[PDB]
């Protein structure tokens, strides 16, 4: 018995009405629970037996069943309700879980602040070279980083890491790393990070000249 | 207050064995079912096994049948998961729960890998000299080439927390992890304040403090 959960993610405002659905592959009667998960925390029971509220769980949370379909509704979204939600059937063994739904908080557009970092002299001495581009406190999450080395477009030699939504201003930050051998690094002069984002009227470029203090 | 505490996780070789424990408080496990449930890095929740401590009856996911054994000792109010013939695929946070699953532990991390522990090098990400006067500057630390996860980073021994971003680790082509921690600070503080990242890699017993200078 598989639990097909939709959607994978959604953004919403405090006070909103939120709807998460879960489709079971075959009949499971009412033996369905809904769980809330937050980074590095125990999952928490919200609703048991399709529609019953767990003691201590605020009466803004509700669940309903119609046939094979199960629905988790949050009547009026509160700040603490930002999390990932999973459905579960326990009709038979093995019990199975949905893929989850991440509920994120919508806010106004915010352009990133952009910073570029050369490889440190220390890293260069240890034998490697990493060039980094930081995109600080932006919304929405979608953002494009383009690396240029002496005006030549880079492809397939960079990796990105992105933070979860900030608990104070609801933004994202992003770290991009251009990976090059130390010998390759010294073959070129101007390193550039070009950033495209909805909050930017036109793409912003940060650059440095290799070796410049 | 019902509590469940997992222990026993850590780094082990493929084909090896590891025993997890689940210590229960605030209720008696004779009265319930105890489950193990796991979450692999980006895979979602997967039920592993269940036991009824009263009669010792067990059920297992097909993926672990035979090579895992769940057990319980009611006199210790503790359940166990004996894992054998471990595979890379078994790498996960393991949770125990009780019966819907109304209480869960915080989980314990199991990593199945042939790779050896390696402590990180820590490199400074110095604030740029073309940083705007009276504006905002960025600086950070690169915590490179460690295994396994996790690493923790603080700034100035915890006194600096505002404007810090410690990024999720990146798995490099080498099979070693790297991560950055950055912070934005007033430009006016660069020649007058000291900024130190405090890095902890507990799997290798590595503690490093790195001063980040302009």
């Amino acid at each position: 018995i598989q639990m097909t959960q939709s959607p994978s993610s959604l953004s919403a405002s405090v006070g909103d009405r939120v709807t998460i659905t879960c489709r079971a592959s075959q009949d499971v009667n009412t033996a369905v629970a809904w769980y809330q998960e937050k980074p590095g925390k125990a999952p928490k029971l919200l609703i048991y037996s399709a529609s019953f509220l767990e003691s201590g769980v605020p009466s803004r949370f509700s669940g309903s069943r119609s046939g094979t379909d199960f629905t988790l509704t949050i009547s009026s979204l509160q700040p603490e309700d930002f999390a990932t939600y999973y459905c579960q059937q326990h009709y038979t063994t093995p019990p199975t879980f949905g893929q989850g739904t991440k509920v994120e908080i919508k806010r106004t557009v915010a352009a990133p602040s952009v910073f570029i970092f050369p490889p440190s002299d220390e890293q260069l001495k240890s034998g490697t070279a990493s060039v980094k581009c930081l995109l600080n406190n932006f919304y929405p999450r979608e953002a494009k980083v383009q690396w240029k080395v002496d005006n030549a477009l880079q492809s397939g030699n960079s990796q990105e890491s992105v933070t979860e939504q900030d608990s104070k201003d609801s933004t994202y930050s992003l770290s991009s790393t251009l990976t090059l051998s130390k010998a390759d690094y010294e073959k070129h002069k101007v390193y550039a990070c070009e950033v495209t984002h909805q909050g930017l009227s036109s793409p912003v470029t940060k650059s440095f000249n290799r070796g410049e203090c | 207050e019902v509590q469940l505490v997992e222990s026993g996780g850590g780094l082990v070789q493929p084909g090896g064995s590891l025993r997890l424990s689940c210590a229960a408080s605030g209720f008696n496990i004779k009265d319930t079912y105890i489950h193990w449930v796991r979450k692999a890095p980006g895979k979602g929740l997967e039920w592993v096994a269940r036991i009824y401590p009263t009669n010792g009856y067990t059920r297992y996911a097909d993926s672990v049948k035979g090579r895992f054994t769940i057990s319980a000792d009611t006199s210790k109010n503790t359940a166990y998961l004996q894992m054998n013939s471990l595979r890379a695929e078994d790498t996960a946070v393991y949770y125990c729960s009780r019966w819907a699953m109304d209480y869960w532990g915080q989980g314990t991390l199991v990593t199945v890998s042939s790779a050896s522990t390696k402590g990180p090098s820590v490199f400074p990400l110095a604030p740029s000299s073309k940083s705007t006067s009276g504006g905002t500057a960025a600086l950070g630390c690169l915590v490179k080439d460690y295994f396994p996860e996790p690493v923790t980073v603080s700034w100035n021994s915890g006194a600096l927390t505002s404007g810090v971003h410690t990024f999720p680790a990146v798995l490099q082509s080498s099979g070693l992890y790297s991560l950055e921690s950055v912070v934005t600070v007033p430009s006016s503080s660069l020649g007058t304040q000291t900024y130190i990242c405090n890095v902890n890699h507990k799997p290798s017993n590595t503690k490093v403090d790195k001063k980040v200078e302009p």
